[PDB]
RNA sequence: GGAUUUGGUGGAUUACUAGC
């Protein structure tokens, strides 16, 4: 009950990071071929 | 005959040795001159000869590093030709004369740190001037220790 | 302008000094070397016995110290004192007459030990400026503007009189009180070598036996 | 010299060659003159025998230094090629479950990864009869006070491309459809890409960036959906697990702009769900490495 | 700066062109001569000081390609900068 | 453990001679001064032949079949090595200086040009057994005003044409009957002709000259023979063609100039595709592959080899070797990363897996003396003679801080706190051990107390104690952490120039000037023992010497030492010709390695026949993987290894144990026995037979069954096998089982298992995590696309 | 019978394919 919760809690905050990493790269990249000379 | 006249006073192998220094000792002044033609408040120029006087004092061709006039006036070949190894063995009173020090270098009795040195014309840095000794177990470092009655053949001196 | 021996270090590096005692010290003066160890900062007290003056000098240039403080005594009353700057620097054999050790008085506490201000009075002579620049460099550089203990070196009547004081500043006046030793002090010879050397060049030497010996000052 | 043989000579006029692992003779030499001494070289090259008659020393050249030697007990006849030539080639793959890598160098993932950054860091670094001067530039301060080439550079930049095209005018004709797109096309029609993916292994890393960028992308999206279905059919075979995911990732740098804007198309997301239904199984090494890391850090340190 | 009495070789049209068009063009060529001479000095000076043979450091326009590439090269330039520093 | 072989030479990619691609073109071979190195572009691996070449390679010949490789030295010695065999089949001696040797397309005979004489010699069959006199010469041609500067071969062996330096060019057929077809020599060429080229059609002959003007010879009617049809001219302000390589099928011309500009032309259209300057120094030898995709240009002056592809603007491999020599060798915790210092001060990081440099560091203007790595992959500290020490990152390739002294002192050597807080350095000028903190770039303290300079400095990881090295013959062990500040001094007989710290943290290995290597304790001042190294050191007589090699005191000490990570062996190397492997308990050397056999270098020969650079090893370290120890030479960084394992090193054999018996166990299903029966032979192919055989369901049963004694040995085998093998999933279940079966035992014997832990956890970081992160990154991107709303 | 010193030649001192 200690280990499985701590895995499932950190992974739930590790999912929030990379879901925000891949999106904001995609926001940065999609501007970088729309408005880049 | 200035080149011969200082080849005798320091004992040089080839009479061309002098002008092998006097090409360097002239090349100091040619770098001194063009570094004098830069304007005085230039942080290149202020950095750059003090960068050089660090080296020409470590090698020991010039007596002080304060006077900037020495760099054209006291830089002589006879200044660079007395940081030669046999002169330094005569300065440190190792050999009796200056020809006799060439006789001991060529026979192989002198060394700098680990390795013995065999060219007579080894320039020696003022920093490296600490470390010249007689080569160990030599027949000339054995005779010195017999004079003070202080041999120790566990060293096989 | 600072002296030529002290010129390379002058403000840059802190001094580290050694207070050491003569030979088999009396227990009064072995206390009194500790007041010298406390009067300076960066001072350690190494008890001396069966050291020679070569191998205590030569094992100190090696380890690297600025200078050396050695004391002497008569029957518990300390009499003499030398400061000798190590990298072939000068030495100054001082005679010190009126001493009051700190351990005599009361258990009032313990000293401040913080960096002191100094007070040099009545040094006019060029030899007097030598004694300035050879005493001043025994303290760590750049004291704070509001450090609370001040060490006066006063020169009334050719006897350099040194006292240790603390001060606080009231609404009108400064009020002070005394801690630490009272000295009278008198230099009597000044070599250019260390106290090892004993044949170095004598910059100054107190001549006693001269028709005008009592007349001049700093002579 | 390596303890692998013993050569003994005896009064039966033979010279045998014993083999210490397998415990038997592998060569039997009947010499008519009996051999008194046999000595190898300390080097692995010469064998010297001395016989009973004759004066000199017979020197034998060792074929074992230039050729592998079978280890069979052939001596009884005169008088598992894994084991016989004592070398073992590895399996390509143990079982259908096990993930593998590609055969060959381990740099093929790394070079195929950052292919755009490396090329940007590999390249080298590098009037008019009537002069035109502004009023401020000349001695007209009063005119400047009341005063109120990028396009030319861009036009000049078009000229270099035009010049290179003019420079090369080869009349040689090269097939309209490249071998890749043709092998993609037969792969899709066949519905089996097993022959397609055998080509994608043997491309150079220089070819692969030129290839996956060269994918016909349009409203219908036929080539992209054909290519994803190659990679999903790759990971079902579990071979070359390193490379096929890098072929996957190289899409998203080259066409990740495209498949994002055409997300939730039912044709692309049919492939991508078929990707994710396959790609979920290969988390089982990411759950395997962390146990392999965190124990081995705990064991050696603590 | 000291004005030079000697007649300027450059004409009025020429001086304006220079204004119309490193630290200084003359001073850099002084710096470039004087470092080529110093590396010649270190070689000969270095050979006498050194107890082992030393090769000459140097032997003294189109695209230039660096023989050795500094840093990772494959890694992006942006990665080297720290997040805190942007 | 004992038998090492020369596995690899690292650094110095190109020294001198022709660079020729293989017929397949998969592997490119570059010739070093005394050896030939083969580079495989596809596998990114560098292989060097174990054979010495007695002087520097001047020419390289590769057979079209690839069975025979011939290298010609300046003396004219001929060495033939089969690429597959990697052994010298024959060593015939030529008697003059050789310029280039090219095998014929048929390969029946190889054309060789020496001076002004052209020779064709029948090539001995590789399959045929070795003979006393294999070399035979088919013919000799002496009709040249001057020796030919280049040799070119047609597809047929009938015509061989060599371009003379006089100006004239001659054509020679192979068979005597085809002499009447072509015997004419071209004339009127200006300057000198660098090379002569033949197109697929034999009607057109292409020639090049030193001036840079190119003339094409076309046969036509004025009964009519060999006019100049058209001239082609290359314009260079000061550049002159030095070496020219032409490929007939692709019609591509490679031109080498004194300036170093690289240009490409097509013979049919005479159009310049690209002009690039590889370096300021001129290209010496340029070669082209059959495909022509890869072109290799090497400059001898800069000693750098560069390969470029004409079709796509990407370089397969571009690198430059150290200009002089590598002063220090640094080994990272990961086996693959290697750091080498240089006299120039440029720092280049080599790779253990493939002999290429990932990056260079030009931060140090002065030469770098010592390069060391702290116990992390985060940074490496480099010591230089400039008087400043700069830390470097390997994630970002940048200085953190450049640590400097007070009064600007040179720094020889260096020591880094394993917990990377403190960097210590030592001089020749000052003899004070400066101590920097890693965070604050101030120097914390100037640890002093030596007479004479500090040679080396090292920190034992277990006790975090730094031991100084002095020329005063006294070894002083410092203790610098935590309110102690106590230094313990141990007297030594002669100047100690070598200091080695054992992994244990309890012993210190020294290399004094009397030759002798002593091994001290630390917690006590006494010594365990000393081992005597003055006799088993080979010393060279230099050319300018006046003493015998027996009684010179140049090289009989050791200027480096490094303990193995087992703590049982020392590898030492100095300014001598030899490297050693002393055993530490038994106190006897194991095997002595001669670094090089070159007359070109000075310190090689004990006896000359009846200044030049000295040959000496500078710094030696044993790798964590521990297969081989790299010694940094004059010729370049050597790597010795045991990755062959062609050696029968059995352990506990019974009469019952044969290779066949282990195979029988698999049929019997006794996995526990057939693994132990295969560990008794200690042969890798029986182990791979039984390691790959047994299934997943009895891996942990086998792991529990495996004895404690074989645990260190089995872990080492997994570490070397799993790096280049395709099985990630099967290998990791073993390392789960070995760790799972005895987690406490491995942890308890931390000292016992060091190489096994490092080797296993290079496999996990380098190849296993990157497969994970690509699996991880790909999964997140798919999640982002489905979760995100559709565009427009 | 024994010991010391020395003149001269030959063979080696890199790995053996014939002279013009």
């Amino acid at each position: 009950r200690v280990k499985t919760e701590l895995r499932s809690a950190l992974k739930s905050t590790e999912d929030d990071l990379g879901f925000n990493v891949q999106g904001l790269k995609f926001v940065k990249q999609q501007w970088n071929l729309r408005h880049n000379y | 005959h200035r080149d011969t006249q200082v080849m005798r006073t320091y004992h040089i192998q080839n009479r061309e040795d002098y002008h092998k220094y006097n090409r360097i000792c002239g090349d100091i002044r040619r770098l001194a001159n063009k570094l004098s033609l830069l304007p005085p408040t230039d942080p290149f120029r202020r950095k750059h000869e003090q960068l050089l006087l660090d080296k020409l004092y470590a090698m020991g061709v010039l007596t002080t590093k304060s006077k900037i006039s020495d760099l054209e006036n006291k830089v002589t070949v006879s200044a660079i030709c007395r940081r030669r190894l046999p002169v330094i063995m005569h300065r440190l009173k190792m050999a009796e004369t200056i020809q006799d020090a060439v006789k001991f270098i060529e026979q192989g009795h002198v060394r700098v740190g680990p390795n013995l040195i065999n060219d007579p014309a080894y320039l020696v840095t003022r920093n490296m001037e600490d470390y010249v000794t007689w080569v160990d177990n030599s027949k000339i470092k054995k005779t010195l220790l017999r004079y003070r009655n202080q041999i120790d053949d566990f060293d096989f001196s | 302008q600072v002296d030529d021996e002290y010129a390379a270090t002058s403000g840059i590096m802190d001094p580290r000094i050694i207070v050491t005692t003569s030979r088999d010290p009396s227990t009064r003066l072995s206390q009194f070397a500790k007041e010298i160890k406390l009067l300076f900062p960066n001072a350690v007290r190494l008890n001396r016995g069966n050291y020679v003056m070569p191998n205590l000098v030569d094992a100190c240039k090696k380890s690297g110290t600025t200078d050396l403080v050695v004391l002497h005594e008569h029957r518990g009353v300390p009499t003499s004192l030398t400061i000798s700057h190590f990298p072939h620097g000068p030495t100054a054999q001082f005679s010190l007459h009126n001493v009051v050790m700190r351990h005599d008085i009361i258990n009032a506490g313990n000293q401040s030990e913080v960096n002191p201000h100094l007070i040099f009075d009545n040094f006019t002579t060029a030899l007097g400026k030598r004694v300035v620049c050879i005493l001043k460099h025994l303290f760590n550089a750049g004291p704070k503007k509001d450090s609370e203990r001040v060490i006066t070196f006063a020169n009334r009547g050719d006897f350099i009189s040194v006292r240790q004081h603390v001060y606080v500043r009231t609404r009108e006046g400064v009020e002070i009180a005394e801690v630490g030793p009272r000295f009278e002090m008198r230099l009597f010879e000044l070599r250019l070598g260390t106290l090892e050397n004993k044949d170095a060049d004598v910059e100054w030497q107190l001549r006693r036996f001269i028709r005008t010996a009592n007349k001049k000052d700093y002579l | 010299p390596e303890g692998r043989w013993i050569v003994s000579a005896s009064l039966d006029s033979t010279i045998r060659t014993w083999d210490l692992p397998t415990g038997g003779c592998i060569d039997g030499i009947i010499v008519d003159n009996v051999a008194t001494n046999v000595k190898f070289s300390p080097n692995g090259d010469l064998l010297a025998t001395t016989h009973v008659t004759g004066n000199g020393i017979c020197i034998w050249t060792n074929r074992a230094q230039f050729k592998t030697v079978s280890t069979r007990t052939i001596d009884e006849s005169e008088f598992l090629n894994d084991i016989d030539f004592n070398t073992y080639t590895s399996l390509e793959q143990i079982d259908k479950e096990l993930l593998t890598l590609s055969i060959g160098p381990r740099s093929k993932m790394n070079t195929l990864l950052h292919l755009d950054v490396i090329r940007k860091r590999s390249k080298p670094k590098e009037l008019p009869f009537f002069l035109q001067l502004s009023g401020e530039k000349v001695g007209d301060e009063a005119s400047v006070r009341e005063g109120i080439h990028r396009r030319d550079q861009e036009a000049q930049k078009k000229l270099d491309a035009e010049e290179q095209m003019n420079k090369f005018k080869v009349t040689g004709r090269l097939g309209f459809e490249s071998h890749f797109t043709k092998q993609l096309r037969e792969g899709s029609q066949s519905k089996d890409y097993s022959s397609l993916l055998a080509t994608l292994i043997n491309f150079s890393p220089a070819a692969v960036d030129l290839e996956i960028r060269s994918l016909n992308s349009f409203e219908p999206f036929d080539e992209i959906v054909w290519f994803i279905d190659a990679l999903t059919q790759g990971l079902k075979s579990n071979k070359n697990f390193e490379l096929y995911e890098t072929f996957m990732s190289l899409l998203f740098k080259a066409h990740g702009d495209v498949i994002h804007a055409n997300n939730k198309n039912q044709d692309i997301a049919s492939a991508l769900q078929n990707w994710e239904d396959v790609h979920k199984k290969e988390d089982r090494l990411d759950d395997l490495v962390k146990f392999c890391m965190g124990v081995a850090a705990f064991v050696t340190t603590a | 700066f000291e004005l030079s009495d000697v007649k300027s070789s450059k004409s009025l049209a020429e001086i304006y062109e220079d204004d119309y068009t490193a630290l200084s063009e003359e001073l850099q060529k002084a710096h470039s001569e004087i470092s080529e001479l110093y590396a010649n000095l270190v070689y000969k000076l270095d050979v006498l000081s050194s107890v082992h043979f030393v090769p000459k450091p140097a032997s003294t326009e189109t695209p230039t390609i660096s023989m050795e590439d500094a840093q990772p090269l494959y890694m992006s330039n942006a990665s080297s900068l720290a997040p805190q520093e942007i | 453990k004992s038998d090492f072989k020369f596995s690899n030479l690292l650094g110095t990619v190109y020294r001198q001679g022709n660079i020729t691609f293989s017929d397949d073109g998969k592997q490119l071979l570059s010739p070093v001064g005394n050896r030939v190195s083969v580079f495989d572009l596809i596998n990114n691996k560098s292989f060097t032949f174990e054979y010495e070449h007695r002087k520097n390679i001047a020419a390289i010949d590769l057979n079209k079949q690839g069975t025979l490789l011939i290298s010609i030295d300046e003396d004219g010695r001929a060495i033939l090595v089969n690429f597959k065999a990697r052994n010298v089949l024959h060593h015939f001696n030529f008697k003059e200086k050789c310029s280039a040797v090219k095998f014929s397309p048929d390969g029946r005979l190889f054309a060789l040009a020496s001076g002004r004489f052209l020779q064709i010699w029948k090539t001995p069959d590789v399959n045929k057994d070795r003979q006393f006199a294999p070399f035979v010469r088919h013919r000799v041609h002496a009709g040249h005003f001057q020796d030919i500067t280049s040799l070119t071969w047609s597809q047929d062996s009938r015509f061989i044409l060599t371009t003379s330096k006089d100006l004239s060019a001659k054509i020679w057929s192979v068979d005597s009957e085809e002499k009447n077809l072509a015997a004419t020599t071209f004339n009127g060429h200006r300057d000198y002709v660098m090379g002569a080229f033949f197109s697929h059609d034999q009607e057109k002959i292409y020639t090049v000259s030193k001036d840079g003007a190119v003339f094409v010879w076309e046969f036509t009617k004025r009964k009519y023979s060999w006019r100049i049809t058209k001239k082609h001219f290359f314009y260079a302000n000061q550049a002159k063609v030095k070496c020219v390589t032409f490929h007939p099928a692709t019609r591509l011309l490679a031109v080498g100039f004194t300036s170093g500009e690289f240009r490409l032309y097509d013979l049919p259209d005479f159009t310049l595709i690209q002009q690039l300057s590889m370096g300021q120094n001129p290209v010496n030898t340029v070669s082209v592959n059959q495909t022509g995709e890869w072109l290799a240009f090497g400059s001898s002056k800069l000693g750098q080899l560069l390969v470029y592809e004409w079709q796509s603007e990407s370089y397969i491999l571009k690198q430059q070797g150290h200009f002089d020599s590598t002063n220090s060798l640094a080994y990272s915790p990961d086996g693959s990363r290697v750091v080498t210092a240089s006299e120039d001060g440029k720092i280049k990081v080599w790779d253990i897996t493939s002999g290429f440099c990932l990056a260079t560091f030009e931060e140090h203007t002065s030469s770098v003396t010592a390069v060391q790595f702290a116990k992390r992959g985060q940074v490496m500290f480099s010591s230089s003679l400039d008087g400043t020490v700069r830390a470097w990152d390997l994630i970002r390739y940048r200085n953190f801080r450049t640590f400097t002294g007070t009064e600007r002192i040179q720094f020889n050597c260096l020591a880094v706190d394993p917990s990377g807080e403190v960097v210590c350095a030592g001089s020749l000028d000052n003899f004070d051990i400066h101590v920097w903190s890693v965070q604050t770039g101030q120097l914390l303290d100037a640890l002093s107390g030596h007479e004479g300079p500090v040679s080396c400095l090292s920190f034992s990881q277990e006790n975090s104690v730094l031991a100084s090295a002095s020329w005063d013959k006294t070894i002083r062990i410092w203790s610098i952490f935590g309110r102690s500040q106590q230094v313990e001094p141990i007297e030594v007989y002669s100047d100690v120039l070598a200091l080695s710290m054992r992994p244990d943290g309890k012993e210190v290995a020294v290399s004094t000037l009397k030759g002798q290597i002593s091994i001290f304790n630390i917690e006590d001042a006494k010594q365990v023992g000393n081992i005597d190294c003055r006799k088993d050191i080979i010393s060279g007589r230099f050319n300018q010497d006046r003493f015998t090699a027996k009684n010179s005191e140049r090289s009989k000490f050791f200027t480096t030492i490094h303990y193995s990570f087992d703590g049982m062996a020392i590898v030492a190397g100095g300014n001598n010709n030899s490297i050693c492997l002393y055993d530490v308990p038994n106190e006897v050397l194991l095997k002595r390695f001669i670094v090089s056999r070159n007359m070109a270098l000075n310190g090689t020969l004990e006896f000359l026949n009846s200044m030049r650079p000295e040959v000496r090893v500078t710094s030696v370290q044993f790798s964590p993987t521990a297969n081989a120890f790299a010694a940094a030479s004059t010729e370049g960084l050597l790597i010795y290894s045991t990755n062959d394992t062609i050696l029968f090193d059995p352990f506990d054999l019974d009469v019952d144990v044969t290779p066949h018996s282990t195979v029988e166990a698999l049929r019997e299903k006794q996995f526990l026995n057939a693994l132990v029966m295969a560990f008794r032979l200690n042969e890798e192919y029986l182990i791979n037979k039984v390691y790959e055989a047994i299934p997943i369901k009895e891996i942990p049963l086998v792991a529990s069954n495996i004895p404690a004694i074989y645990l260190p040995r089995i872990l080492k085998f997994i570490g070397d096998f799993a790096i280049e093998s395709q099985h990630i999933e099967f290998n990791l279940i073993w390392i789960k089982a070995l760790l799972s079966a005895s987690g406490g035992y491995i942890n308890e014997h931390k000292y016992l298992f060091s190489t096994a832990m490092r080797s296993i956890q290079r496999f996990i970081v380098r190849v296993a995590k990157e497969v994970v992160n690509t699996t991880t990154d790909n999964k997140y991107t798919y999640r982002f696309l489905v979760s995100t709303d559709g565009s427009m």
